[PDB]
């Protein structure tokens, strides 16, 4: 059985509704028990998939009004009455009526005001020059949308390499995002220079966010 | 309490085989089905295949995908699950769960994994197992934020803790990045600047795959 999902992902505000789309290549009904054998389950990052509507329409233990499957053969819905912070989650179904087969998953992500990103800068540890490396950290913080942008700056000139770029997961509490930049030299290339600026470029303004510091300091 | 526990995950070479356990406890074991699934990382969910409970003989069954290579098997004395993986792939890179299924010949029985365990991943790769390195961050108002670059380590995951799960707020842990074969990831903590240094800051970086916790004290410069 070949189970296939839709949409792939999409993005809506707390409070609007949503509908999430699972289809089967054989139909889940049981003739024997009458029963539908489709299963709805939420994963949130860095965590396991937890059962939340069983049976097509039957809601387990402990999930909230807001969730409803319905469907019934080889077409199923899941729907949020209204979206919340805790929301984020890819879901998958998963019919159950010939062995297993799990979906492709919805990703669930909110759109939200935007918000501009807190810029900080850190400059290398003692403990990693010790051991001749040396990585400058520059960190945004709480922003939204997640599209950004930094720049580096060695005593006033752009670098670009041995740059790297990782953002979180969207928040579960205020859905925004923050990532770091990590510029990565070995200590006597960064003992080579003094002033260590990393700018950040956002939608929430023209000018960018600029944190600097001086190695002799 | 019903608990699922996975075990055996971490660094295997191309090639080889691993066994996975998943020891269980909180129910009678022989009344379930029980079911492995696997997941790559930022894939989807993959069901591999269950073992039956006492009253359908414990008979297997598994994924087109996995026949022939994936065997399942329990130990009903002990109540734990195993997961037999022979001449994997990089494409088996994933992390594995264990579930428990339906119980349909005695007590409650419904169509769904009720509960599931923390996974274990596995990561097939002819690299080298290789602990991390904690750096502090410390900068050069009324907050402060702090963090710890993990760097060089070898392979997946890493899990940072602040104040030993004590301080949980203002927590943001970006994904890792994989660069020359090795993953860094940084965790930071934003908290009152009245709280450090004043008093006490530590993340635990811990690293499952070399069996590894590093704790780093965040001291001012
Ligand atoms: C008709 C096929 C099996 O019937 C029996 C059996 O012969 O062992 C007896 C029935 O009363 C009933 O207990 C069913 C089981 C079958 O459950 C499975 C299975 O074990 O293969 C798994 C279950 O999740 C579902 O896939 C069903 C499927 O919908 C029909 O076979 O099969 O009822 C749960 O076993
Ligand atoms: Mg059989």
């Amino acid at each position: 059985i070949v189970m296939t999902q839709s949409p792939s992902s999409l993005a809506v505000s707390a409070g609007e509704k949503v509908t999430m789309s699972c289809k089967s290549s054989q139909s889940l009904l049981n003739s024997r028990t009458r029963k539908n054998y489709l299963a709805w389950y939420q994963q949130k990052p860095g965590q396991s998939p937890k059962l939340l509507i069983y049976w097509a329409s039957t809601r387990e233990s402990g999930v909230p009004d807001r969730f409803t499957g319905s469907g019934s053969g080889t077409d199923f819905t899941l729907t949020i009455s209204s979206v919340q912070a805790e929301d984020l989650a890819v879901y998958y179904c998963k019919q159950s009526n010939n062995l297993r087969t799990f979906g492709g998953g919805t990703k669930l992500e909110i759109k939200r005001a935007d918000a501009a990103p807190t810029v900080s800068i850190f400059p290398p540890s003692s403990e990693q020059l010790t051991s001749g490396g040396a990585s400058v950290v520059c960190f945004l913080n709480n922003f939204y949308p997640k599209d950004i942008n930094v720049k580096w700056k060695i005593d006033g000139s752009e670098r670009q390499n041995g740059v790297l770029n990782s953002w979180t997961d969207q928040d579960s509490k205020d859905s925004t995002y923050s990532m770091s930049s990590t510029l990565t030299l070995t200590k006597d290339e960064y003992e080579r220079h003094n002033s260590y600026t990393c700018e950040a470029t956002h939608k929430t303004s023209t000018s960018p966010i600029v944190k600097s510091f001086n190695r002799n300091e | 309490e019903v608990m699922l526990v996975e075990s055996g995950g971490g660094l295997v070479q191309p090639g080889n085989s691993l066994r996975l356990s998943c020891a269980t406890s909180g129910f009678t074991f022989t009344d379930y089905y029980m079911s492995w699934v696997r997941q790559p990382p930022g894939k989807a969910l993959e069901w591999l295949g269950f073992i039956r409970n006492k009253a359908k003989g414990y008979t297997t069954e598994y994924s087109a995908s996995v026949k022939g290579r994936f065997t399942i098997s329990r130990d009903n004395s002990q109540s734990i699950l195993y997961l037999q993986m022979n001449t994997l792939r990089a494409e088996d890179s994933a992390t594995y769960y264990c579930a428990r299924d339906i119980s349909p010949s005695y007590g409650v029985y419904y169509e769904g994994f009720a509960y599931w365990g923390q996974g274990t991943l596995v990561t097939v790769s002819a690299a080298t197992t290789t602990a991390p390195s904690v750096y502090p961050l410390v900068p050069g108002g009324s907050s402060v934020t702090l963090g710890c670059l993990v760097k060089g380590y070898f392979p997946e995951p890493v899990t940072v803790k602040w104040n030993y799960g004590a301080l949980s707020s203002g927590v943001r842990t970006v994904s890792s990045v994989l660069q020359s074969g090795f993953y860094s990831l940084s965790s930071l903590v934003t908290v009152p600047s009245s709280t450090w240094p004043s008093q006490t800051v530590i993340c635990n970086v811990a690293h499952p795959a070399s069996k590894t916790e590093l704790i780093k004290r965040i001291e001012p410069r």
